[PDB]
């Protein structure tokens, strides 16, 4: 078969240096003139930056001169002025060139930090630049006389040496010099010689640089790049429409800055050719060559020399490098964003009538958005003759079009998105419901996922177009299909505020109320008792209920009974579906309980019942909260009667200690601590006064004189239910508020005695103001820090995707309850839930396997483990996965919005990064910066040091700035000796044995140490436990999984120790390496297999290494990446997410995982 | 040492050169005269340089050229030219027949008359080029004959130059020197077919050019030396005078061209000034060079300093328009009306507006607009040349509609209507063409077409198409 020549669907991409002949291959003509357009007739001046002949026709299928105007003549080259008449679009495509007079350095390869021309020649940068500027002479191929090959000479020196040796010696200067150097260079010979020199001399200094350079050279040879190409003989010109002259209003013109630059280049070039033909003196033509160099540099990348300025405008002109780089840090237009058709946005409102699967979409918006569908559906049914008439109709908004819109809307989902998109739930698919209004209506239960208030936040709509997009939106991005946070299995659909105040008010009980003590047949006549005004919503009552238990085999058992409950609970029970026990609704129904109701319902009945359940819960919560008549008055906030007395006594203490400071019994600072302590104690007392009084003070009589229960006061119910408010804010309302602190952080010893229910005076308010402003500032800052962090995270993860099914390794980490210092800061059940078992586990007695090797532990399995006393389970993790270049689903876990095991092909790196990132706004060394420090693996300020090796140790030498520690292993050799500065107080016992990784001092320790001296499981455990300490201290739920995948990405690279295939000390992929030593253990060499050492790379560091260069050019410094890749002739195969996002094809994950896989196997095959 | 910023590595590099004394200028200029006159005389000593000029004047009076393309004039009109050329031809026709010892005295005078002619620079260049190219022709045979002996047949060059000098044509060296019984002598036989045959163009040189291989070297060698002296001296002068160029170019700074560009153009101007200067007129070289440098600078600025190139007169016009503004601005109290300076200017006066427009430089497309954000002017320029999809769909539908409707008419009427217009076909066809195709011709078609239109005119047919016209 003939493979192909012309257009196919391409794979990979290649980048390298460009030959002059190559640059010519692209060029369809040489632009010889600085002229742009004719100045009256605006036609392009022929062979100029804007040209019809070289580039293309000005208007569609029309010759410039005007002779051939017909769409027939096409491949015709006009005789008058040759222009092939073709679409004007080809003026957006065709390149050009300029043949420079003198050679020119390409500023990218001269000024890139590791100067390419420089280190290829082993020639220092400043020397090379000194040569290019004609500031000195440099030797080339010196032969055998007096002189080194790379040696530089001055005027007089060159003269003398020339007088001595006429021939068999050579020296040039300028660009031609460097080009001659590069051309003369033989890489292979240098290779041989350097291998030898590497071998002969033993010094670290010598062979380090030696090996680095030889590797560099041989890489450059293998590239296919010849050094000469770093010096430009020919300069390509960019297509005109990519740097347009296009006219504006007022007859004014506007053009790209590349025109000024290209113009300058052409000018000085032609003038140089002229100066050559005029036989000018050296001092002139040299100046001209230099100026040409500067012009070219300014064109390519401006700012590495002089930063030339555009005509009449101070602001420096944008060069091609600046064209590529973009702005806003690193953003390549697939990054910062891209404008998109079929979209819209507006202010959002509530819409409680909605089912959770839908959203209100404004009429006009739907019309405009679905306009093309409407056009097609209108003439398909034949209501409109032609598409034109269809437009006329929808523009007239004729009566018949609304029905057609209702047709095209029905099964067609739409995507809704909010401004701060963090986790994947930031975008959710809904079924559109036509609404009269300009506002978008969004289901209340979703408001938590978007973090969307109703205070004027806006949402954007996007219309999924292709069939695949509709089905993706419906089966993936659909609201009902994500009920659970991907971070943790807990429901994100949890009722928010009004609803929970409703369910809370519903099931609650007062002491005495209408219908107290009576009995009812069932929930029906309970509700009937309530709605008729006979019985009160909350009263202690026995009613018969019928509950169910699915506890049979897949089967629902029925049981009936007389339960002691209230009227409200009885009414509410009507909603609860099937197999749930009445136990769940018989409580007070707080936010937590009202959430666990949903959770249990989902882990029992399945998805659909849970969906409709949540819906009904919302409806009833709203309705009954509305009926309840909850409100807030000024008298709802109750101040303690004892407040003033507490204030007075605590105010007596301060005058006590003040008297002592006057008499000098106590020091000023000690005094300060004392007074601050008494005032703090005061605040605690007032708070714990107002809390008792607010909470229990309802004193009410049933048939006797008195009884007291939890208060029915509004603000209390609100704070208690979890609807809104909290003990702190309520404390600020009634009790006194806090003690403030100056910006310094020195806490003021005269606290705010007054509260918000009372007035604050001038000073108090002024002092509160700082707290406010710093609050807004800090929060608004932590948003940015969160974003930056997530960014680093997806950058370090991204392409990690579930790929294989099961690697099948027994490997994994030991999962224990966290058990910190007190009782159980987090159980075992949460840590092991949804995680696969590495191996079978035991009862206290054995040959009884409860959980059999690798099995997803769901709620039932975890409860079965809980029945038994088992404290310990070994669990497979993403960090331990044997699979290379990805994670097997069997290792990951089940976690998702769905309880089933993770699908094959879902991209986990991204969702992990997101899951870690989203809560980051809620985090307060400790803190979010501590989190960053952890993920960056930064060695702390005052780190500890761990024993290098086990065995008895002792102290040696003296006081040089380090008092040396000598370790003595039992069997093995002693010589390990570390230099410990003695000015730091030690721990380690001079007479005792210390295990490797023991405490030889105090303070935090760098995870590099934990990785080396303790090992991979130990280091991953340290990272996960510390970061989880940070999050969990703030009340943030994040599964260990995501952190573990980030960790896996951190340790991706490692350094080799032994040899037999590749180089000694190289940092490299443990995927590559392990797949190589697994392959080397058999066949090949019988075993030559090398030993490596696992390395720890920070997230920002590990992100640096990416196979794909297109990917790297996105988030890294673009200018460097492009060069560094171009010299190696690096070939990007795509294969990742970011790269395929940039190039604009299907993501090698998700739905596209079926595509890229089917193509991946076709590649490197028959 | 080097701050870069090439203005500096220039400023310092030229600043080494010392300023010329008033006498040094005349020394150098005298050197110039020496060199040039050497090449001129070397031109006068070439026979072909004469004969060519003669043939060219034979072509001039034959109307195959013009008197301006040969001479710039002599020292000193067509009659005078005719008689001067007559004089030249006379000295040539004497010197030619006198070749029979005494002839030299005339061959000298033959040069003199030939020197009376001031040649067009182009012609002179053609002559010089002819000479040096002829010397390429000599060097070809010299090196051929040398390599065929030394490199191929193994003969030492030391013995190779012995019978060479003074002859290098006749058979004295080739045929009489191979019998010498030297180690290299008998080896000369293998190549003898190649050396003797390429010796044809050699001796031929002494026929066309009219000089033995001896003289052909000496003359244009002397020429080469002269040119060398010339260029050497002139270069020296310019290198000495660069400071003037700089000092002048400092005036033209902000006109829209870079500093070094200015001083380079001015440098070129100084070079031209050296080339055209004559010290015999007593005019100081400084004030003479000034005009030239200023000329190159201004001319170049006018030409290349804009994105949109404008003619010189237009530029000057704009400038005058500026002057009028400057005077009348505070004079009129606000500014003169757009038509005010119009009458002040000589031309039609509405031109102001037109001119006033085209004068404006295009705004950088990268000009930032509000928020300081990535919003830049060029981001908001919308493509108006794109056709909207809303219309594209209708362009696609119109084809289906007119296709169905064209399925309506008789197969021949359909063909005639599809032919009279470009429907599904290349171009479109003249009605005569349609006639010659259909074999039923002329008025006939025009009738059928009409009735065809008539069939699609009244609605059953018309309801589908009428919906298209908006
Ligand atoms: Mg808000
Ligand atoms: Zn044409
Ligand atoms: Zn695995």
């Amino acid at each position: 078969l003939k493979a192909q020549t012309k257009t196919e669907e391409f794979d990979a991409i290649k980048i390298a240096l460009a030959s002059p002949d190559m640059i010519r291959s692209w060029s369809f003509g040489e632009v010889k003139k600085p002229e742009t357009i004719n100045y009256r007739t605006f036609k392009p001046e022929r062979d100029g930056l804007f040209c019809a002949r070289i580039f293309g026709p000005v208007k569609d299928y029309e010759c410039l001169c005007g002779k051939y105007k017909r769409l027939k003549h096409r491949g015709v080259i006009c005789e008058k002025c040759g222009v092939e008449v073709t679409q004007t679009k080809v003026r957006r495509e065709r390149m050009g060139h300029i043949e420079l007079a003198s050679p020119t350095a390409h500023i990218w390869f001269l000024k890139s930090l590791p100067s390419r021309i420089g280190l290829l020649l082993d020639m220092p940068l400043r020397d090379i630049e000194r040569v290019l500027y004609f500031e000195s002479y440099v030797v080339i191929e010196g032969g055998m006389t007096n002189l080194e090959r790379q040696q530089i000479l001055t005027e007089e020196q060159y003269l003398d040496a020339l007088e001595e040796f006429g021939d068999e010696f050579d020296a040039k200067m300028g660009a031609e010099a460097i080009q001659a150097l590069l051309k003369s260079m033989d890489l292979e010979q240098e290779c041989e010689q350097l291998r030898e020199e590497l071998n002969e001399t033993n010094s670290e200094t010598k062979r380090k640089k030696l090996t680095k350079r030889i590797k560099l050279l041989e890489a450059f040879v293998q590239s296919g790049n010849k050094p000469e190409w770093m010096i430009l003989t020919v300069l390509p010109v960019l297509p005109p429409d990519l740097r347009p002259l296009v006219p504006l209003d007022g007859g004014r013109f506007a053009t790209s800055d590349l025109n000024d630059l290209y113009r300058r280049v052409i000018n000085r070039n032609n003038r140089l050719k002229r100066l050559l033909d005029l036989a000018a003196p050296d001092i002139i033509v040299r100046n001209e060559k230099r100026m040409l160099q500067e012009a070219v540099d300014a064109l390519l990348d401006n700012g590495r020399r002089g930063r030339a300025i555009t005509g009449s405008n101070k602001r420096p002109l944008k060069s091609l490098a600046d064209m590529i780089k973009g702005k806003q840090g690193r953003f390549r237009q697939n990054l910062l964003g891209k404008r998109v058709d079929y979209s819209g946005r507006s202010v959002i409102t509530v819409g409680p009538y909605l089912r959770l699967h839908q959203c209100g979409l404004p009429k006009k918006m739907a019309l405009e958005l679905f306009k093309p569908f409407i056009y097609g559906k209108l003439e398909l049914r034949g209501l409109a003759t032609t598409i034109k008439a269809a437009k006329k109709m929808v523009e007239r908004e004729e009566a018949v079009v609304w029905d057609i819109l209702d047709e095209v809307i029905r099964e067609h989902p739409v995507l809704l998105n909010r401004a701060p998109t963090l986790h994947r739930l930031g975008i959710q698919a809904f079924e559109p419901v036509l609404i009269e209004g300009k506002a978008i209506q969004l289901h209340p239960l979703v408001c938590a996922a978007y973090n969307a208030d109703f205070d004027g936040d806006q949402m954007a709509v996007h219309v999924p177009l292709t069939l695949e997009a509709q089905l993706e939106a419906r089966a993936l991005m659909m609201s009902t299909n994500n009920i659970l946070s991907p971070a943790n299995g807990e429901p994100i659909i949890v009722p928010s505020q009004d609803v929970v105040l409703g369910l809370y008010y519903m099931t609650r009980d007062c002491v005495n109320a209408k219908g107290e003590g009576m009995v009812l047949t069932g929930p029906k006549e309970a509700e009937r008792l309530y709605r008729s005004g006979l019985a009160s919503l909350h009263a202690r009552v026995k009613v018969r209920i019928t509950e169910y238990e699915k506890d049979a085999n897949g089967e629902l058992v029925a049981k009936t009974s007389l339960k002691d409950t209230t009227v409200g609970r009885a009414i509410l029970w009507m909603i609860v579906p099937k197999g749930l026990p009445y136990s769940i609704v018989n409580q007070a129904l707080g936010k937590k309980a009202i959430s666990k109701m949903l959770n249990t319902c989902y882990r029992i009945l399945g998805l659909k019942p849970t969906v409709i359940f949540a819906d009904q819960i919302m409806y009833t919560g709203f309705a009954y909260a509305a009926r309840s008549g909850a409100s807030v008055g000024i008298d709802d906030m109750v101040i303690p009667e004892k407040k003033h007395e507490i204030i007075s006594e605590a105010e007596a203490e301060v005058a006590e200690i003040q008297e002592q400071f006057q008499s000098g019994l106590v020091t000023a600072g000690e005094r300060y601590n004392k007074v601050i302590d008494i005032w703090a104690a005061a605040n605690d007392r007032v708070s714990k006064a107002m809390m008792d009084n607010l909470q229990t003070e309802t004193v009410i009589n049933r048939d006797g004189q008195e009884e007291k229960q939890v208060s029915f006061n509004s603000i209390y119910m609100m704070a208690d239910s979890g609807a809104r408010g909290s003990a702190a804010q309520i404390r600020q309302l009634a009790g006194m508020r806090g003690l403030m602190a100056k910006p310094d952080g020195s806490i003021i010893e005269t606290p705010i005695t007054a509260n918000f229910r009372e007035g604050l005076n001038v000073l108090q308010y002024f002092i509160s103001t700082h707290g406010a402003r710093k609050g807004l500032a800090d929060t608004a800052l932590k948003t940015a820090n969160s974003g930056y962090l997530t960014r680093r995270l997806v950058d370090v993860a991204q392409d990690l995707v579930v790929t294989e099914d099961d690697c099948g390794t027994h490997e994994g980490i030991m999962m224990t309850p966290v058990i910190e210092g007190g009782d159980v800061k987090e159980p075992l059940r949460d840590r092991v839930l949804g995680r696969v078992t590495a191996e079978d586990v035991l009862k206290p007695g054995t040959a009884d396997i409860l959980v059999p090797r690798n099995t997803l532990l769901h709620e039932q399995w975890c409860d079965l483990l809980e029945e038994n006393s088992v404290d310990a389970v070994k669990v497979r993790s993403v960090v331990s996965c044997d699979t290379d270049f990805g994670v097997c689903a069997h290792c990951y876990g089940r976690d998702l919005a769905r309880g089933h095991i993770i699908n094959k092909g879902e991209a986990i790196g991204v969702i992990a990064a997101q899951s870690i990132g989203e809560p980051g706004t809620q985090l307060t060394t400790g803190g979010l910066p501590r989190v960053a420090d952890l993920f960056e693996a930064r060695r702390p300020k005052e780190p500890a040091i761990l024993a290098e090796i086990s065995g008895i140790v002792s102290f040696g030498k003296e006081t040089k700035g380090k008092r040396r520690l000598v370790i003595t292993p039992v069997d093995g050799s002693d010589p390990y000796e570390e230099m410990i500065p003695k000015w730091r107080q030690l721990n380690v016992f001079e007479g005792e044995r210390v295990e490797r990784g023991d405490v030889i001092s105090d303070g935090p320790e760098a995870p590099h140490d934990i990785l080396r001296l303790r090992g991979v499981h130990a280091v991953t455990r340290y990272i996960v436990n510390e970061v989880q300490d940070v999050y969990r201290l703030q009340g943030v739920k994040i599964n260990d999984k995501h952190i573990e995948v980030i960790v896996r990405q951190m340790l991706r690279k490692a350094t080799i120790v032994n040899a037999g295939s590749s180089d000694f000390l190289e940092g490299e992929q443990v995927e590559y390496s392990r797949v190589k030593i697994a392959n080397r253990e058999l066949e090949a060499n019988g075993k030559v297999g090398a030993t490596y050492s696992r390395d720890l790379l920070g997230i920002t560091k590990a992100s640096l290494a990416t196979e794909s260069f297109i990917s790297a050019a996105s988030f890294q410094e673009t200018t460097r990446v492009l060069t560094e890749a171009a010299v190696a002739g690096k070939r990007d195969e795509l294969r990742g997410l970011k790269e395929n996002v940039i190039v604009g094809r299907l993501i090698p994950a998700g739905t596209g995982y079926a595509y890229h896989q089917d193509r991946m196997r076709r590649r490197a095959a028959g | 040492g080097r701050t870069t910023d090439p203005v500096r590595m220039y400023m310092r590099e030229m600043g080494t050169v010392e300023l010329l004394t008033r006498e040094g200028e005349i020394d150098i200029a005298k050197r110039i005269e020496d060199g040039i006159n050497q090449v001129q005389c070397s031109v006068a000593e070439y026979p072909e340089a004469i004969t060519y000029l003669l043939e060219q004047y034979d072509r001039v009076e034959a109307e195959e050229a013009r008197l301006s393309d040969l001479i710039t004039g002599f020292v000193d009109d067509p009659e005078l030219a005719r008689e001067k050329f007559a004089e030249l031809r006379a000295q040539y026709v004497v010197t030619r027949d006198t070749i029979k010892a005494t002839a030299q005295e005339e061959i000298l005078k033959l040069s003199e008359v030939f020197k009376q002619f001031r040649l067009v620079p182009k012609q002179f260049d053609y002559l010089v080029n002819s000479m040096r190219v002829m010397m390429d022709r000599v060097r070809t045979q010299e090196r051929l004959i040398m390599k065929l002996c030394v490199e191929q047949c193994k003969m030492p060059k030391k013995n190779f130059i012995t019978l060479f000098t003074g002859n290098e044509t006749s058979d004295t060296w080739f045929n009489a020197a191979i019998a010498m019984n030297k180690p290299w002598s008998e080896k000369l036989h293998d190549v003898s077919e190649e050396v003797h045959r390429a010796l044809q163009k050699l001796q031929q040189i002494e026929e066309e050019t009219g000089l033995t291989i001896e003289q052909v070297k000496d003359i244009n060698r002397r020429m080469s030396i002269g040119e060398a002296k010339a260029r050497r001296a002139k270069k020296e002068m310019v290198e000495a005078n660069l400071r003037l160029v700089i000092s002048i170019a400092k005036k033209y700074t902000n006109r829209g061209l870079q500093f070094l560009d200015l001083i380079q153009e001015g440098n070129i101007g100084l070079m031209k000034a050296v080339d055209k200067f004559e010290y015999r007129r007593g005019y100081k070289f400084s004030t003479y060079a000034t005009w030239w440098i200023r000329q190159a600078i201004t001319r170049s600025i006018a030409d290349q300093a804009r994105t949109i190139r404008i003619p010189v007169h237009m530029i000057e016009t704009i400038n005058k328009l500026n002057r009028i503004s400057r005077q009348m601005l505070q004079e009129m109290g606000r500014e003169p009306t757009p038509e005010e300076l119009a009458e002040r200017m000589l031309m039609p006066e509405d031109k102001i507006r037109k001119v006033l427009k085209i004068a404006k430089e295009p705004i950088s497309m990268e000009t930032p607009i509000g928020d300081d954000e990535d919003s830049h002017l060029g981001d908001f320029i919308e493509d108006t040349t794109l056709e909207l999809p809303l219309d594209s769909a209708t362009t696609e539908s119109l084809r289906a509609a007119t296709h169905d409707v064209l399925a309506g008419l008789t197969a021949r009427e359909a063909k005639v209507l599809r032919m009279r217009f470009g429907i599904d076909m290349n171009t479109d066809y003249t009605l005569e063409e349609v006639g010659k195709q259909f074999d039923v011709t002329r008025e006939r078609i025009r009738q059928i077409e009409a009735k065809a239109l008539r069939k699609l005119r009244h609605p059953s047919r018309s309801e589908v198409l009428r919906s298209f016209l908006d």
